[PDB]
């Protein structure tokens, strides 16, 4: 016949290969398709959807709904911190089990902007202002309000419209950052402070909560598939 | 004629009467980052004439026995002017340099220097299972010096400094692929190199990465007869070129 | 009956189908259409950013 | 490529191509016809063997590890670097920044180990090599759930066939791999020096999928890297000293050259 | 199926082969390129760059910077030799560790012209003349100035312009010469002499130095890749 | 979709790409462009041989 | 880029070159040019048979 | 410069705007306007003092 020669990689099973293989059932006609609502064609469709972030998660809070709630209250003075967590989804305790964060433990690399939304869930007599800050890395976390207003920030005023978005720009030396912890591809720190006290009248609760959401922007992308560390087994089920 | 040169950046002006031309990088002149190579999405800070101007570093004596000197570039200007005040408030920045080395002596003196700008000059340690500390590599506008004899291996965080290996484990006579000039005392008294920004990332933090290292190495020792001047200094002058900074935060 | 298509790059390749069943063909790798607007913005009224979400 | 010699006759001129100033940092562009009478020669020589995509594009053994089908050391672990083995490492370090695609090729061999087992009778061995991208589960034993390979690239190879091979893209987060890093990853400038995450490209695991024999068999896997589609920037002086460590540039001070008797002698010692 | 036949060389791993092989990560998009200064596309680009030659290298000189320096001085008469070394880069002690010479221990064959440059590093009151000679092989090294002026030579006069180039023509029976030592492809000998004494006035040093450089011309080429003898190991690092 | 290119000689060959990734292709062996003028002559002023390098 | 050439007979075959080096090609079997006149008749003067070789 | 023709040297000729007192070190004085003067043939150099003033005139 036709003289041929085999090359390295013949008679191997590579799990990522695409080759054609004969059907075991030939001339089998499959059932028609129907239009089912909500077809998914990309996983960045469903990473652009808001998901409640468990900011609190200190001891026994993860075994309750108190994880999702962020305390804020009427206190003396202002310029006290409300929360702080580091930017690094798919590593951080805060972000690893969010909807964004679990489409990001299947990938090694990530790029793009992330938008946090906050929703004030006090009474309609409560009012206040917050400073929602993001600091690039290289100087540690800000420990005062005056240190935190030197970074990117938004001042949020609560009225009608009970949410505000802090969009986190992409500021990185590299085009991608590792999903896993590395100090070369450090993300920075996201902190919140009282710009002004929570002020309430009599007969309205002086303790209120904030809920946080996280989603990707439209410039976001992920790269390089890998197994997730979050599912295990000891035997077949 | 061909030996006269003047370079004006900001306030500063340098003038020489003996000049060997200007070497420019790899034939690439400093430029600002393009929007088709940029990654960071914030608006840059570009201070212009408050960063991009000549800064003189401390002088260092050239003696009959001297082995050489090195300065690591962004961290030798880190305490100087508003160049030093933009790189501790920002996470990122990129810049080229114009390095000008001066050394004048009479027509009865002799000696030769090699002036090189070496991209990413990573330097060995005297002890082979340790890496150097940052107080043995970095001056701050004070020059670090080579040695002429091997550094003994203790339990050291010391650099292995020997002129003939250049502290990198390479022949010192092969450092001539890097942008370079020679100061030969019977010809010229100054050397000018213009480096462009060289990195594998478009901007980088400048307080933990040094992307260039200047080295001035005698290949022919200083020699003169009795009655001549016995003190000959070497002054280094360095100007940023097209500095940008991005990622404004708190100082540190 | 060969198809010629572009490769994933930062050229072209050739493919022939050898079997009579369309379940024997190699996987479709290069389909990049997407529409996140079903899961984001499922609201009946059109939301305009730079205007109140609630009047 | 190679240029043609041009004929020249006598001169007596105010031209001085031979005289130059080497202080300018410029390599003189003098050709032989400048300094002497030459004939015209046609050259048909080429510079095709000294392309960067010829120099670096040959398979080179980077590492080898061993593992057994019995006892301890049931699998082999290796973090992919081209810096364990001297020869490949030296070639890449003619450059500061390189960018390439790998082709991995594995030569897997097996050797019967001495024992007092009576009536050994091996079946053919099948081996699994599993590439794990940075992060994610690491096998801690043969027969863990990590060898499922649901999303980790993996190959299976039965003995007496052609070596496996697979291509790897350019996997850097940077725009080129760096062979040198003059910095710290920490902002304090403490910790390890010259350590960077631009050159990460996972870990490789290898095991037997069956113990074919009742007796002990030990396998050896050798990994070959072949750069291809190469681009390289900023050339550097070759390494003069022997390498000591795979993560450091540390060296023992070495003389410039070997000696000879005099500065007029025509032989080496 | 299609009748085929295998030929010798099937199921071999040749280390120099070029064949296509499937990617283990399909549809992976690589990071964009940036223009980085000083791209290299050929190694004859970087063999055409001057590199200081350690002409001296006699005993304890290789462990100092004295290797690179060539003594010259004021002496009685003239026609005394300054240095001599044989033409054979990638073998000779003098040339094997130069920048030219180490892109030439990866090759078996070499062709073309080589240019030596010399730079006088005396004082600006020192003056002198030299005879920079090259003799083709077949009569041994010249042992007198009058024997050395029968070969190719240049008389170098020191003034303003402190360098001079001795370009070594290609004069060979064969089109290529071996990199390694062979007497069939002998190179010849390069020698230097005083054409005139070094003359200095009072209060200027009478001892001066010369530095030598070496680079390839634009007609230079190399052929046939091989392992270099200059890197070794006993175990993995 | 075959490419036909010249061989290295002192004829022609045919090549088809079989895979959908451009990192699966055979090595580029025949790229012979070069420019030594970045590393030789990096000087700002143009040097003319047959004229003084320094006036 | 196939060549079609005649076979040795008392038809035609097809050949494609698969490699980028011209030292990888199959042997040249069908080159039948010859010239025995260098080794026979190397004489300066033209010899005519049917005339004396020496007058 | 009125030395001999074998003498050579370099100087830093500086001008500092007011608001921080006189510079007391060379490194303080190179943050203002300055010219580095190299002595060779051409034995003079000009330090031109720019007008940098809040007002259009000075007393
Ligand atoms: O290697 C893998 O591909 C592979 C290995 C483990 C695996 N999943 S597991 O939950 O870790 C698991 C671990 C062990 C066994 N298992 C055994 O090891 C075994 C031995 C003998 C009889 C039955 C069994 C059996 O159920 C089954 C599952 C899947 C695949
Ligand atoms: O043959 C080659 O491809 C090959 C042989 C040697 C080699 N490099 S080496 O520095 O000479 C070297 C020499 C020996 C070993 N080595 C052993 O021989 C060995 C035996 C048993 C356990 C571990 C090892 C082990 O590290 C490792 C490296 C590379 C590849
Ligand atoms: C369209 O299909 C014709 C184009 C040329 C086909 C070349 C076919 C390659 C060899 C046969 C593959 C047959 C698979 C059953
Ligand atoms: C262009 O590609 C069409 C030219 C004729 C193609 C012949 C194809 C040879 C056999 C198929 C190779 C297919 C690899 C997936
Ligand atoms: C000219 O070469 C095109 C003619 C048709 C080519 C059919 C090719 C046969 C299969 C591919 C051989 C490729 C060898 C690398």
């Amino acid at each position: 016949g036709l003289p041929t020669m085999n090359t390295p990689g013949s008679c191997q099973f590579l799990t990522s290969d695409d080759f054609q293989s004969p059907s075991a059932m030939p001339q089998y006609d499959v059932t028609p398709e129907m239009r089912i609502p909500g077809e998914v064609k990309n996983l960045m469709e469903i990473a652009e959807v808001d998901s409640v972030v468990p900011v609190q998660n200190v001891g026994e809070k993860v075994n309750s709904m108190e994880a999702y709630q962020i305390p804020v209250r009427s206190n003396e003075g202002s310029g006290t911190q409300v929360f702080g967590f580091p930017l690094q989804p798919g590593y951080s305790s805060v972000f690893s089990r969010t909807l964004l964060g679990e489409i990001l433990n299947y990938y090694t690399h990530w790029s793009g902007s992330i938008k946090l939304t906050f929703m004030f869930c006090g009474s309609a007599m409560a009012t206040g202002k917050f400073l929602l800050a993001y600091s690039p890395p290289g100087a540690g976390a800000p420990t005062k309000r005056v240190d935190a207003m030197l970074g990117t920030h938004v001042i949020w005023d609560v009225g009608l419209q009970s949410s505000c978005v802090l969009c986190i720009p992409w500021i990185s030396q590299t085009h991608y950052r590792f999903v896993a912890s590395d100090e070369y591809t450090a993300g920075g720190f996201i902190t919140c402070w009282y710009q002004t006290n929570i002020v309430v009248p009599a007969d309205a609760q002086s303790s209120c909560y904030i809920m946080c959401f996280v989603s990707a922007c439209n410039d976001f992308s992920v790269r390089l598939l890998k197994d997730t560390p979050f599912i295990s087994q000891q035997n077949f089920f | 004629s061909d030996r006269a040169r003047s370079i004006t950046l900001g306030n500063s002006t340098i003038t020489t009467q003996e000049c060997a031309n200007v070497v420019v990088g790899y034939g690439v002149w400093p430029d600002y980052l393009k929007d088709s190579e940029a990654t960071a999405e914030d608006q840059p800070t570009q201070p212009d004439v408050a960063t991009c101007r000549f800064y003189t570093l401390d002088s260092v004596q050239w003696q009959k026995t001297s082995p050489g000197w090195w300065w690591k570039l962004p961290d030798a200007l880190s305490n100087l002017g508003l160049f030093g005040q933009n790189m501790q408030y920002h996470y990122l920045g990129r810049t080229g340099y114009t390095v000008h080395v001066q050394c004048n002596a009479s027509k009865f003196h002799q000696g030769c220097l090699l002036v090189v700008c070496v991209p990413e000059a990573e330097m060995g340690c005297a002890t082979l299972d340790n890496t150097p500390s940052s107080a043995e590599l970095l001056g701050g506008d004070t020059a670090k010096e080579f040695a002429d004899k091997p550094v003994a291996s203790g339990s050291n965080k010391l650099v292995q400094r020997v002129v003939y290996n250049a502290g990198m484990g390479v022949g010192v006579g092969n450092l001539t692929i890097f942008p370079h000039q020679w100061i030969n005392l019977r010809t010229n008294n100054s050397a000018t190199i213009v480096m462009p920004y060289t990195n594998s990332v478009p901007m980088d933090n400048m307080f933990r990465h040094n992307n260039v290292t200047l080295m001035v190495i005698p290949f022919v020792p200083l020699d003169y007869c009795p009655g001549s001047t016995t003190y000959v200094p070497i002054t280094v002058t360095i100007a940023p070129m097209c500095a940008e900074y991005n990622g404004l935060r708190l100082a540190g | 009956g060969a198809q010629v298509s572009t490769q994933k790059t930062g050229i072209h390749y050739t493919n022939i189908n050898y079997y009579k069943d369309a379940a024997s063909n190699s996987a479709n790798r290069q389909d990049f259409t997407q529409d996140p607007g079903k899961f984001t913005e499922p609201v009946k009224d059109i939301m305009i950013k730079s205007l109140p979400a609630l009047n | 490529r190679v240029a043609d010699t041009v004929g020249t006759g006598p001169t007596n001129s105010e031209a001085i191509p031979a005289l130059t100033a080497a202080e300018t940092g410029h390599t003189s562009q003098v050709v032989p016809g400048d300094t002497m009478q030459t004939r015209h020669v046609k050259n048909y020589h080429s510079r095709s063997e000294s392309t960067i995509e010829n120099f670096l594009c040959r398979s080179a053994c980077v590492y080898f590890t061993e593992y057994k089908n019995s006892g301890a050391k049931r699998y082999a672990e290796w973090v992919l670097t081209p810096r364990q083995a001297a020869q490949l490492r030296r070639k890449l370090e003619f450059f500061t920044y390189v960018r390439f695609d790998l082709e991995l090729t594995f030569v897997i061999t097996s050797t019967q180990q001495p024992s007092t087992t009576q009536n050994q009778d091996a079946q053919i061995l099948t081996h699994q090599i599993m590439y794990v991208p940075p992060g994610g589960p690491v096998p801690d034993k043969v027969d863990s759930y990590v060898w499922q390979t649901s999303t980790n690239p993996s190959v299976f190879w039965t003995e007496g066939n052609a070596p496996p091979r697979m291509s790897i893209p350019f996997l850097s987060i940077g725009n080129a791999y760096s062979n040198f890093y003059d910095g710290w990853s920490e902002f304090s400038r403490n910790g390890v020096y010259g350590i960077n995450t631009l050159n990460n490209m996972g870990t490789l695991y290898a095991r037997h999928v069956n113990a074919g024999s009742t007796g002990p068999i030990k396998s050896t896997i050798r990994i070959y890297f072949k750069p291809k589609h190469v681009k390289a920037w900023i050339p550097r002086p070759p390494r003069l000293c022997q390498y000591e460590k795979a993560k450091n540039v540390n060296f023992q001070p070495s003389g410039v050259t070997t000696t000879r008797q005099s500065i007029t002698t025509m032989t080496n010692t």
